[PDB]
């Protein structure tokens, strides 16, 4: 709860490993690119 | 006396449910105010189901706006004052053809 | 407690990013991330009454910058005369006309006045849903009544004894 | 009034305050912004003022074995019970009075 | 019952003698509709007033007659 | 008016003439569902729903 | 945040050691152009391009849907 | 139980090859002159009606 | 035996009479039982849809005709109609009456062998309306209790005795007709009240009807018979006798 | 043969009744273990399912449920016609019977 | 049409298009109706016949099938009048006088 | 609240709240067999036996995906005849619909099943989501119990409890603790509750008129440029 990611007191290595919502739906399209290798294929 | 005493007692848990339902829909309705104010997605939010619901019609190209309503009261309020007035039929697919045709001993099949 | 299931079915091609099913609600989601947030001002004033000269500024310098980026403006003025004659004659009954003339064809006002009432009946939804629980509640404490009924045989045999 | 003012002073006129502060941020809200998604723990507001149905008995039997007691209601009821539905509902008092006077006659 | 007491007294709702030769409304509001103005919402109130009691509340009867 | 005459003729008056909806029935078995159905929930519509 | 900016990181590490630690604070012009110039997470970094993509391309799915069911 | 909902008011064609046999083709169409001769009565002993014998001489 | 047949397992009997509003076909047939997420194939291979309408309705139709084929091998269907329609052929290129002429007969040809395969259907409406009437069959058996164990109907095929039957000895009906167009069945009921099983033999014809051209009922039951059996007693119901029904009405021979 | 119970893959097993008595037990035990069911105990041979809290579409699960247990294929003609306790006992005697005559299973 | 103005060379480009397509459409109207007939096809249009002659009603019948696409054919002429209605008033405005 | 003022409302040309047969043109007609030479007609007496085989295709069909869940298989159940008791129970006069209101129902139910079949309708996708952020809350209770640590919910059952005791060990001029009083005592303890998590802003405006959002920041400006990340 307080622990919960501050842009600004943020450290280095926690904004290069955060993976939030924007990261989410990259992960979701990343599998429907991999699904799609032998159509594409 | 043990029957009415699990009777009544059963038959108590069956509307002590339906006061709750009742009393936690009031409990989360101080929440939600003034759906004005609210974008469309999370007005869809607060009634979760209706987006489900709302791809069911898109899915099955239930398309026409309130045909499955048993009573399309948005379909009243905006034929209040339209020509040859009426509301779509109840479940009435937008490709569904009941249309016949006969060949009678007169013309144009009369 | 007994040990629920671990999970249930988890279908292969289904996401929130990516639904399988369409609706305009996932369509209403990508629009307002792409619009972006409302961008409220902070500010006392608007922008534009704040900043009227400086406005005007740009406004008539765009202006001359067409204007003397445009050789042949006056080729352009003559061009469009019969258009503009010909689109306002013609559209002028069916737009403003028809508000003093033969007929009204309140047809778009007809789907104002439905959306206005619509803008009324929401904001009084809870209103009118508590006004529907009122009756159903009533009916509710109506069957909960013969419990307490019930609780107290047990003392009315015991004190009648 | 139909008259408000000059159209760059037009946004203006939408606020009003629930307090005396001054000066005044003119923007009026439109909506809530709703910047993630999240899954509300909020209940669906769709259960309103629906009647007296199935899913209650239904519902109610999951709840009642949670407990010893409820174990032993639910059994009884859907075992000895001479009843057509589970939506009991409790329009006369024959079955209570019945049962008293065939119990205090000891 | 005195609502409808006094919706049917002929005293409580009945024009002046000089009613019929005074300058008369002859519109509701709707041919000509203030669009852009922050209380546009009340003014549609009133329009919708005004057409439901001509028809004592009974639109059908604006629905067939003339516009 | 022309524009009324083509669609009120072309598509309305020509399929008038030429196509019908009967009005026998073949199957009739919702009137008595819903008949039973309602002296099923005779007690809940008893409460004022 | 996506892996280009997650890149960026790795490369502007020590580059952000010295803008936010160093020059940041240190005093008068230097913190103010230190703190102008810091590294983090991007304020109003989203991408509209992106953005319009994903809008129109789900709407014209839904068209690509019913036109194609039939 | 599938006949106990069926309407016995379809009863009133017998519609089979898309043709209602309950058709009093003795009083009404061409088939209605009892005086044709033996090439006309085998016209239509073989189309057995004369909307279909009507159709293929359209074409024809 | 039922023409139209898929790998369906439900509902042999009206596989070809129910009109799914389907807009393609279901990804696995009826299922008999629950199955295994597993058992089924997720995302179904490309052009499925366009292989369940030739496993699903193309294929069991031509199983139709490859099962009637012996009732639209006449001299009419294998010689007259093919033989005219090479003789306007070889003028096809003088003018097009010549197209017509040559495409009539095959287009001709197409619908009799489309009646002709097609399962035999009775009017059912009128046979239960029969059986509901005998008082010796309601006794056991009423519809809201009725069941059908097994259901056989079809064509009989060549001609018949010609001696029961002198009609198809005629010379220009079997130019047209290589079959008799009657049919022969039974119905397998039971009476889940009463616990009675009957078999309901049945025997048809076309018959001429109160006109001089039309059939009056291409399925007519002139023999319609009825074995009761219940829990002790075996009973035996004549509805409709062949020695007394064909003393009556004669058979239609359809022509064309 | 195999389906998930409560998460985890059991192998199903077939009955095979071939008596009287034991047609009329599975039945009693098929309605009474039907959530919907009423009065269990008041359900005997004679028990109508609508006195149960049954109707059309209920039904239809428990011929479900026969042909889960017993490997039926019971057609869509037959099902609304089972109504009562007694209508599934002398359903089942004339499959069997059926298939005892025949070599092969009633049309579906 | 104003939002196809640049989409092309020709700003009526799709009026011209859809024009055609609403002609040869409602021109199949009537003949997939009479393929939805039937062989029994004339008996919808013009009922029983009332000669014994196959030769003569199929003048008949040939002028019954001729009606029923004359019905649709012929009310393309409205349109023809709506468009010389609308040319002759572009003329007049066109032409206007301004000096 | 608000209450439509318009009395033809549900007034069409067939009948007052009439969507069963509105009211067109052409109008069904009967037709005499003596007269009647041929018909196109698709009407059929097959959709009381269509609706039995479709409910059992819907309910087997989307039991293959429950896991053996005999509970969710149950709930299911009443989630499909609410389904199927439509035409029932509507206002609707489903047997006065203007061309057969069995076949309509029979053919739009089945265009459902397909859906169902390819385990991709919507009701399925909303079964599989709710299942699961049923069955992760209750496995959360189930290792709280498992490490003899009290749930959330039994601290506020236990917390209840004591609260009933004290209202009635001071309520002693009356003895009768309603279900109103029993309700007010657990919504007071649940607000107090909900107001202590730290959920996302629900409703539009806090306890001034302003909205509870992000955007909510006016003037006066108090806040300096955004700082970086630490190392
Ligand atoms: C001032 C103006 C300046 C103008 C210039 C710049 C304009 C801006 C352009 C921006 C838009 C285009 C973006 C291009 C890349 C930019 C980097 C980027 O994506 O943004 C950062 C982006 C972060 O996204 P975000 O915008 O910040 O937020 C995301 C949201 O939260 C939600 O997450 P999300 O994943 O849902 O969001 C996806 C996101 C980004 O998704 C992407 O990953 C971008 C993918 C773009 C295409 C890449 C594949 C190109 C295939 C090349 C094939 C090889 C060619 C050579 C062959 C070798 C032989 C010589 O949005 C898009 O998809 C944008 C795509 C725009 C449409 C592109 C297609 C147009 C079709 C119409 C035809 C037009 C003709 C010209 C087309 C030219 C194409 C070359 O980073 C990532 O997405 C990381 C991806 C991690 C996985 C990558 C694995 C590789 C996947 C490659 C595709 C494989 C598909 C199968 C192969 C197909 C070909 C055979
Ligand atoms: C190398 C040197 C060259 C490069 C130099 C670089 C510097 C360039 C300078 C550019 C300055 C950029 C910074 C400001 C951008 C926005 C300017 C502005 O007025 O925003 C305030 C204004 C209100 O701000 P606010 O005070 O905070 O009030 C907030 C409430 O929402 C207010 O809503 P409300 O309804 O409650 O209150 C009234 C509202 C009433 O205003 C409205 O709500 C809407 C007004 C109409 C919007 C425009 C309709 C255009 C329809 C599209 C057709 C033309 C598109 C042009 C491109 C087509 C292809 C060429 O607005 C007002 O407060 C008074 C009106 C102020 C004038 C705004 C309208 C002027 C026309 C701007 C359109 C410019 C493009 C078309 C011009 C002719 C073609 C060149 O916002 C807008 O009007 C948005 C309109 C769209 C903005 C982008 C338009 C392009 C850039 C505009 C530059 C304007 C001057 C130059 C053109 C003038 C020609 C006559
Ligand atoms: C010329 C150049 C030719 C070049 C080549 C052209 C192409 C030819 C090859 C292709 C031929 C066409 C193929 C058509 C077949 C396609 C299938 C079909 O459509 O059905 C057949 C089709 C069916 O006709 P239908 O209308 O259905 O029959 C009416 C009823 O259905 C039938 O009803 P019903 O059966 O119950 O009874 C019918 C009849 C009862 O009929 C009978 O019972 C008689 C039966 C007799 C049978 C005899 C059997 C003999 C067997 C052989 C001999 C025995 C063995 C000998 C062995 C010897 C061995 C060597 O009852 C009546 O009372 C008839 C009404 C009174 C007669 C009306 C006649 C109108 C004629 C008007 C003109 C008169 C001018 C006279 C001048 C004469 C001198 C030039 O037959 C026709 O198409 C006939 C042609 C109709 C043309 C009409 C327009 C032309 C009018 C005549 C021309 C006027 C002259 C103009 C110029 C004047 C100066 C010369
Ligand atoms: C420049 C272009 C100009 C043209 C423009 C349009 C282009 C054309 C496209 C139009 C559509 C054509 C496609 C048709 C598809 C048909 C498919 C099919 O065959 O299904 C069968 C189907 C019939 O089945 P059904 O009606 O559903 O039910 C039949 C019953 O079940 C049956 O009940 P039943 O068993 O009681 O009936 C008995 C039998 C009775 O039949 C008879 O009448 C018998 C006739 C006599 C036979 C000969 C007897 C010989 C006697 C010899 C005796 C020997 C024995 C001697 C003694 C023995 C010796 C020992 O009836 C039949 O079975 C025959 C019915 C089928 C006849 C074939 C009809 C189609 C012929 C088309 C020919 C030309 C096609 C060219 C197309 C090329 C491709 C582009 O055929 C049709 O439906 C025909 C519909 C036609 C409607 C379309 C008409 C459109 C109007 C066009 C003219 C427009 C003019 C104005 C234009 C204005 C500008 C646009
Ligand atoms: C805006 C850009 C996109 C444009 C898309 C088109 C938008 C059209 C908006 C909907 C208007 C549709 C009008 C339909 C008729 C409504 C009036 C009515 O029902 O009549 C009732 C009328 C009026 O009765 P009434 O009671 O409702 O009104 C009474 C009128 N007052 C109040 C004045 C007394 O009664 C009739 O029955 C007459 C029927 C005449 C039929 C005329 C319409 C025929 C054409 C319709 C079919 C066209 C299909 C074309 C398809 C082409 C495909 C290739
Ligand atoms: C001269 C060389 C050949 C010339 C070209 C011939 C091409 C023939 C194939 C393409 C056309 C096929 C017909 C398409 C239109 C009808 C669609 C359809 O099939 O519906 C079926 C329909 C299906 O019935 P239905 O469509 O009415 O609906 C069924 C009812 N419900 C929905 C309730 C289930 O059935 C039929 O019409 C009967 C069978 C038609 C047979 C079609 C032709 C088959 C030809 C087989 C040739 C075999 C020998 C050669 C090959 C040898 C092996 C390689
Ligand atoms: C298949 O079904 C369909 C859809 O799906 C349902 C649709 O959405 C749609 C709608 C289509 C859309 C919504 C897309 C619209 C896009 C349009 C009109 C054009 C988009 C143009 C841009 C975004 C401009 C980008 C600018 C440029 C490309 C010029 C500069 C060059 C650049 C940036 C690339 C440099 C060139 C290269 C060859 C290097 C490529 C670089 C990379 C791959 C880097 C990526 C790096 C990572 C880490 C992924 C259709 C029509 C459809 O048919
Ligand atoms: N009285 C009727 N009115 C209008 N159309 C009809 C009528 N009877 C049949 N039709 C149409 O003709 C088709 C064939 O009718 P048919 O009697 O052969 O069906 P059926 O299911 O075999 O009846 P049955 O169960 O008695 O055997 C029907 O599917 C229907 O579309
Ligand atoms: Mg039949």
């Amino acid at each position: 709860p307080q622990l919960w990611p501050n842009p600004n007191k943020l450290r280095f290595a926690d904004l290069y490993k955060y993976q939030g919502v924007e990261m989410k739906k990259i992960n979701d399209s990343i599998k429907n690119y991999k699904a799609a290798k032998f159509y594409i294929g | 006396l043990d029957d009415i005493e699990n009777e009544l007692s059963f038959h108590a848990a069956i509307w002590l449910n339906a006061y709750a339902d009742y009393t936690m829909f009031l409990f989360e309705l101080e929440e939600y105010n003034d759906p004005n104010d609210y974008l469309m997605h999370e007005n869809f939010d607060f009634f979760r189901g209706l987006e489900t619901e709302l791809e069911e019609l898109t899915e099955t190209h239930n398309y026409i706006p309130g045909a499955k309503d048993d009573v399309n009261l948005r379909g009243y309020l905006a034929t209040q004052f339209a020509w040859g007035k009426k509301v779509i039929s109840f479940y009435r697919h937008p490709a569904d053809d009941f249309k016949c045709a006969k060949a009678t001993k007169n013309m144009l099949g009369r | 407690m007994k040990k629920p299931m671990a999970k249930a079915y988890e279908h292969p091609y289904n996401s929130e990013h990516h639904p399988l099913n369409f609706s305009a609600v996932k369509i209403a989601e990508t629009f307002h991330d792409f619009i972006g947030p409302e961008q409220v001002s902070p500010h006392y004033e608007s922008f534009a009454m704040s900043r009227k000269f400086l406005l005007t500024f740009w406004g008539g310098f765009f202006v001359l910058n067409f204007g003397m980026a445009t050789v042949d403006l006056n080729w352009i003025m003559k061009s469009t005369y019969i258009p503009w004659i010909f689109w306002f004659q013609l559209m002028y009954f069916y737009v403003e006309g028809k508000n003093s003339m033969f007929m009204p064809l309140l047809q778009r006002f007809y789907r104002r006045a439905a959306a206005n009432e619509i803008f009324t009946m929401e904001a009084f939804y809870h209103e009118n849903i508590e006004n529907k629980l009122r009756n159903l509640m009533r009916i509710t404490k109506g069957q909960l009544e013969y419990w307490d009924i019930h609780t107290s045989y047990g003392e009315i045999r015991a004190d009648s004894i | 009034t139909l008259q408000w003012g000059s159209l760059a002073e037009r946004p203006m006129v939408d606020r009003v305050m629930s307090t005396s502060t001054w000066p005044v941020p003119y923007y009026q809200r439109l909506f809530k912004a709703y910047p993630i998604r999240e899954k509300k723990d909020k209940m669906s507001l769709l259960l309103s003022d629906i009647d007296i149905d199935d899913t209650n008995w239904y519902q109610a039997k999951d709840f009642l074995r949670g407990s010893f007691r409820g174990r032993q209601i639910v059994d009884y009821v859907e075992n000895n019970i001479a009843s057509n539905t589970y939506i009991l509902i409790q329009q006369d008092v024959a079955n209570m009075a019945k049962a008293y006077v065939h119990d205090i006659c000891g | 019952s005195l609502h409808e007491k006094m919706q049917t007294d002929y005293l409580w709702v009945k024009d002046h003698s000089q009613a019929d030769s005074w300058a008369k409304a002859r519109t509701h509001g709707y041919n000509y509709i203030a669009h852009t103005v922050p209380n546009k919402k009340e003014r549609y109130e009133m329009i919708w007033r005004s057409m439901g009691k001509s028809t004592d509340w009974e639109l059908e009867k604006f629905r067939l007659g003339k516009k | 008016s022309q524009f009324v005459a083509f669609f009120a003729i072309v598509f309305w008056l020509f399929l008038f003439l030429y196509t019908f909806f009967i009005i026998e029935k073949h199957e009739d078995f919702f009137s008595k569902k819903r008949e039973e159905r309602k002296k099923k929930l005779k007690e809940l519509w008893n409460l004022k729903n | 945040m996506n892996p280009i900016q997650k890149a960026w990181l790795k490369i502007l590490e020590p580059v952000s050691y010295v803008i936010n630690e160093k020059m940041a604070k240190r005093t008068g012009i230097i913190g103010k152009l230190g703190r102008f110039f810091a590294i983090g997470p991007r304020e109003y970094g989203v991408h509209p391009i992106n953005r319009m993509f994903i809008f129109m391309n789900r709407k014209y799915m839904a068209f690509q849907a019913v036109a194609l069911h039939r | 139980m599938w006949y106990k909902y069926f309407s016995k008011q379809s009863w009133n064609l017998r519609v089979w090859r898309k043709a209602n046999l309950k058709y009093n083709q003795d009083d009404f169409g061409m088939t209605q002159p009892k005086y044709i001769a033996r090439f006309g009565d085998f016209r239509f002993r073989l189309v057995r009606t004369e909307g279909a014998l009507r159709g293929c001489m359209f074409f024809v | 035996q039922m023409g139209f047949s898929s790998d369906n397992p439900y509902n042999k009997r009206w596989e070809y009479k129910w009109k799914h509003s389907y807009y393609t076909y279901p990804r696995d047939y009826e299922h008999t039982e629950v199955r295994k997420p597993q058992d089924s194939k997720d995302v179904p291979p490309i052009y499925f849809a366009y292989y369940k309408d030739f496993v699903d309705r193309w294929l069991p139709g031509m199983n139709m005709w490859w099962q009637r084929r012996h009732r639209i091998f006449d001299k009419f269907n294998v010689y007259f109609l093919p033989g005219m329609s090479l003789f306007f052929y070889q003028f096809a290129d003088l003018a097009l009456g010549f197209k017509i002429m040559a495409a009539f007969p095959l287009f001709l040809a197409y619908t009799r062998i489309r009646d002709k395969t097609l399962d035999p259907d009775f009017k059912e409406t009128y046979l239960r309306d029969m059986i509901y009437q005998n008082p010796e069959i309601t006794k056991y058996f009423n519809e809201e209790t009725i069941h059908v164990l097994d259901y056989e109907f079809e064509y009989l095929p060549g001609y018949l005795c010609p001696e029961k039957f002198p009609e198809y000895q005629n010379k220009t009906w079997q130019f047209f007709n290589t079959d008799t167009a009657q049919a022969e069945g039974f119905f397998k009921f039971g009476d889940v009240e009463s616990g009675a099983t009957m078999t309901l033999k049945f025997k048809t014809m076309p018959i001429p009807g109160k006109f001089r051209y039309q059939v009056g009922e291409p399925f007519y039951f002139y023999d319609l018979r009825a074995e009761i059996k219940c829990d002790g007693v075996y009973k035996e119901v004549v509805l409709v006798d062949e020695k007394e029904s064909l003393k009556k009405i004669r058979p239609f021979l359809f022509l064309i | 043969l195999t389906q998930y119970v409560e998460g985890q893959i059991v192998n199903r097993n077939q009955l095979t009744l071939k008596k009287q008595e034991d047609i009329e037990q599975y039945v009693l035990k098929l309605v009474r273990g039907y959530f919907r069911t009423t009065n269990k105990q008041g359900l005997n041979i004679n028990s109508v399912l609508q006195d149960h809290g049954l109707d059309e579409f209920d039904s239809i699960e428990l011929a479900m449920q026969v042909e889960e247990d017993l490997g039926y294929v019971i057609s869509a003609e037959t099902i609304p016609v089972l109504n009562k306790v007694k209508h599934f006992v002398n359903y089942i005697n004339h499959v069997e019977q059926f298939k005892a005559e025949n070599g092969k299973a009633p049309i579906a | 049409h104003g939002w196809t103005s640049m989409l092309s060379h020709a700003v009526l480009l799709l009026s011209c298009y859809s024009i055609i397509i609403m002609f040869l459409f409602i021109l199949g109207m009537p003949t997939l109706l009479l393929y939805d007939f039937g062989i029994f096809f004339l008996a919808y249009l013009k009922g029983a016949g009332k000669y014994i002659s196959s030769v003569a009603e199929m003048m008949f019948d040939y002028t019954a099938c001729l009606v029923f696409y004359i019905r649709i054919l012929a009310q393309w002429i409205r349109v023809v009048l709506m468009v010389v209605t609308f040319i002759s008033l572009s003329h007049y405005v066109s032409d206007f006088d301004i000096t | 609240g608000y209450k439509i003022r318009n009395k033809s409302i549900f007034w069409t040309r067939a009948g007052w709240k009439n969507n069963w047969h509105p009211k067109n043109f052409n109008a069904p007609r009967p037709s005499y067999g003596e007269f009647t030479m041929g018909i196109r007609c698709r009407n059929d007496h097959h959709s009381f036996l269509r609706y039995v085989q479709t409910y059992r295709n819907m309910s087997r069909h989307c039991k293959q995906y429950f896991l053996g869940d005999k509970q969710l298989e149950e709930t299911f159940i009443l989630g499909l005849r609410s389904l199927f008791l439509v035409p029932y129970d509507s206002q609707c006069l489903t047997d006065q619909i203007k061309h057969g209101g069995e076949r309509r129902f029979v053919d739009q139910l089945d265009r459902d099943f397909e859906l169902i079949s390819y385990n991709t309708h919507p009701y399925q996708l909303f079964t599989y989501t709710v299942r699961n952020e049923h069955l992760a809350w209750k496995n959360e209770q189930y290792e709280k119990i498992q490490k003899g640590e009290k749930t959330f919910e039994q601290e506020l059952l236990d917390y209840l409890d004591e609260q009933v005791l004290a209202e009635k060990a001071k309520l002693r001029d009356g003895q009768n603790f309603s279900i109103e009083r029993m309700t007010e005592i657990a919504l007071h303890v649940f607000r107090k509750a909900r107001a202590g998590k730290v959920r996302p802003a629900q409703d539009v405006r806090g306890p001034d008129g302003n909205v509870n959002d992000f955007l909510e920041q006016r003037r006066p400006f108090e806040h300096p440029n955004p700082t970086g990340v630490t190392h």
